[PDB]
């Protein structure tokens, strides 16, 4: 799916720095409730990272539920720059 | 589709404006008391929700 | 199924091999003259050219159209 | 400042969604069952698990991400909703946790009728006073049909049945179709009321012995 | 310094929310304060019937569900410091206790 | 050292991503004055393009620089799929190349910095 570079960047941001995201099983929202960027857009990236096993996707009651895993971890410290003593908050 | 037609048509009330928490379906749907359940959903959940069944 | 018309085909953008190329003009001091307008509005920023069309002048980021008679 | 019958609604249908949650998140984990308490700017979470360091994860990871996506998920203030993570007593008198050994047995490729003879006996030497599994779907044919293991006391119309009796269903996605299996549990009446019931049936009488 | 403490106490179990009604009323009578209550308010029985198929064959049947709540309403003559004292003891889950004043 | 310095700081700011690549986007991120130097391969067969690569540096006075192989400037532009095996295959030719932020202070920047003036 096209996405927006800033559109990435504060998603893969926000999954870093939080480890975990919800979104309700709506596509046609305006604004994903956590994140500025429409939901289709954090649903459908959220998809590609799970299917090369950066998270893990958990569905239930109509709506998403999405955990980093270390491969997770390591994408987004490498794609977002950060230094490797920065870590999720849940760690 | 165009963001002017896509998805464009008003949807503030009617049975297309609202779905099953549960299971999304647009159906049969109680709203009493805002369960927003699916009559299917609610008879399954009821005794989590804390309905009993006295007579 | 049976279709009738005969199959629509998506638009595909026309390839230019450079479309920069032609909106500035080099001379022999080395002074670069640009050969097109730029938008002044100030998203879109300096280094944004406007369309010469036949009628009028188009800008493709913010849209802005200027009709020239 | 909703009224009461859609507060307490809300609370229900909140305890619903939190338990369908947890178990589809905590399938292979095992999980009993959760209780929410409502404190003082404080709500408790307590999931029950048989297996209570893979809920934790490694110095508590998964739990902590638990709480952070119900959090996130459920409108909760930050640094309002905790979780944690409880044995479960008598594992062998829980129905969801013996439903979801089945389906584990199952999974692997045990005999129907050897895991579920297991899981009786299992049951029994836990205490129950009787059990009850029924295994249904597509078994050793395209023809499907039922299997039913029974040992013990049952009983099944009344009220005492919402109190003497633990149930469970549960689905197993398998290669030709879905098996549908029902653990069913009787208790025992507890005095103190931890492993059991603490009522009589009501059709007991017990005369004390003279002096 | 003294003032009528509303304390509004909402459960679906009638046991526990006996209890804690009876453990705030002994409470405040051992502070020698004066209570009014507890008023028991008419119980509210929210009902839905629902029909039992999943789909529309066989006998219509239907099932009546009902969520019964209990409300009592406890006044007590005596400061803001004094209640929050005794709402402080231990409270059952299943209990809403509200404290407000007139 | 100046190319090893100029393929660090090329490879820092792909990492920050504050760089630019191609004329069509290379004009316009001088024009915007928050290019901070200009790189340019000399294989190039359109003298058109050189010249208006130099004039346009020369005219919004930014620092340039000069890179023999455009495969070489499109490899160190990240414009390659990185094999565990070695060295990145599939690799494009890149002409020109702009940079709009350094994201950090490095040795090689200083390098560049000494050698352009
Ligand atoms: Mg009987
Ligand atoms: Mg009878
Ligand atoms: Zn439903
Ligand atoms: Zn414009």
């Amino acid at each position: 799916m096209i996405i927006s570079e800033k559109n990435r960047r504060e998603i893969s941001k926000y999954l870093f720095q939080e480890g975990v995201c919800y979104a309700k099983k709506d596509y046609n929202l305006a604004k994903h409730p956590l994140i500025d960027v429409p939901n289709l857009q954090v649903i459908k990236l959220m998809q590609s990272f799970k299917s090369k096993e950066y998270v893990r996707e958990t569905f239930a009651w109509m709506h998403y539920y999405w955990y980093l895993t270390n491969d997770g971890i390591e994408f987004l410290r490498t794609y977002l720059n950060l230094p490797s003593e920065i870590v999720p908050a849940t760690l | 589709g165009h963001s002017n037609i896509w998805n464009a048509h008003p949807k503030n009330y009617g049975p297309g404006s609202r779905t099953c928490r549960v299971c999304g379906n647009p159906h049969a749907i109680i709203r009493k008391y805002g369960l927003m359940c699916c009559r299917q959903c609610f008879r399954s959940n009821a005794k989590e929700i804390g309905f009993i069944k006295y007579r | 199924k049976t279709y009738t018309k005969p199959k629509k085909i998506k638009h595909k953008k026309k390839k230019v091999k450079l479309a920069v190329l032609q909106f500035y003009k080099v001379d022999d001091s080395g002074k670069v003259q640009r050969l097109r307008k730029e938008c002044p509005n100030a998203e879109c920023g300096a280094g944004t050219f406007m369309a010469n069309h036949f009628d009028r002048h188009y800008c493709g980021k913010c849209g802005l159209t200027y009709v020239y008679q | 400042q909703i009224s009461k019958k859609r507060k307490f609604v809300a609370d229900g249908v909140f305890f619903a969604e939190l338990n369908e949650v947890l178990t589809r998140e905590l399938a292979e984990d095992g999980y009993s069952g959760v209780e929410v308490r409502v404190t003082p700017v404080r709500t408790e979470i307590i999931i029950r698990a048989t297996r209570t360091q893979n809920v934790l994860g490694e110095k508590g990871r998964r739990i902590r991400e638990l709480t952070s996506v119900v959090q996130k998920r459920f409108k909760f203030k930050e640094n309002s909703v905790e979780l944690y993570a409880e044995k479960v007593n008598n594992r062998g008198l829980c129905a969801v946790a013996q439903a979801e050994s089945l389906r584990y047995k199952l999974l692997g490729g045990l005999a129907v009728r050897r895991a579920c003879y297991g899981v009786l006996r299992f049951i029994m030497e836990s205490g129950a006073k009787g059990c009850e599994v029924i295994v249904s779907g597509k078994l050793r044919a395209q023809r499907a049909k039922s299997m039913k293991f029974k040992d013990g006391y049952m009983i099944s119309s009344g009220q005492p049945v919402k109190e003497y009796i633990d149930s469970a269903v549960r689905h197993i996605l398998m290669r030709q179709g879905v098996l549908g299996i029902k653990v069913k549990i009787m208790l025992d009446w507890d005095p103190k009321g931890k492993q059991g019931p603490t009522t009589p049936l009501p059709d007991l009488v017990t005369i004390h012995s003279p002096k | 310094q003294i003032h009528k403490i509303r304390i509004t106490l909402s459960s679906k179990n009638v046991k526990n929310l006996e209890k804690v009604c009876a453990d705030l009323v002994r409470g405040a009578k051992d502070k020698r304060l004066r209570v009014k209550g507890p008023v028991r308010m008419p119980t509210k029985v929210l009902n839905i019937t629902t029909r039992k198929s999943p789909c529309g064959e066989g006998t219509n049947t239907w099932d009546r569900f009902e969520l019964r709540v209990h409300k009592r309403v406890i006044d007590l003559f005596s400061s803001a410091d004094v209640v929050k004292q005794i709402t402080s003891i231990t409270i059952e889950p299943g209990v809403e206790v509200e404290v407000t004043i007139a | 050292d100046i190319m090893t310095a100029l393929q660090l700081v090329l490879k820092k700011s792909k990492a920050h991503g504050g760089l630019a690549r191609g004329l069509h986007e290379g004009a316009k991120v001088i024009e915007k004055h928050a290019a901070q130097l200009c790189v340019l391969a000399e294989d190039c067969d359109q003298p058109d393009y050189v010249k208006l690569v130099k004039a346009l540096c020369a005219d919004h006075n930014v620092s340039l620089i000069t890179v023999p192989n455009a495969k070489t400037l499109g490899e160190w532009a990240g414009l390659c799929k990185i094999d565990s095996e070695g060295k990145a295959r599939k690799v494009v030719g890149c002409g020109c190349v702009v940079v709009k932020d350094y994201g950090e202070e490095t040795e090689g920047l200083h390098i560049v910095q000494e050698y352009v003036k």
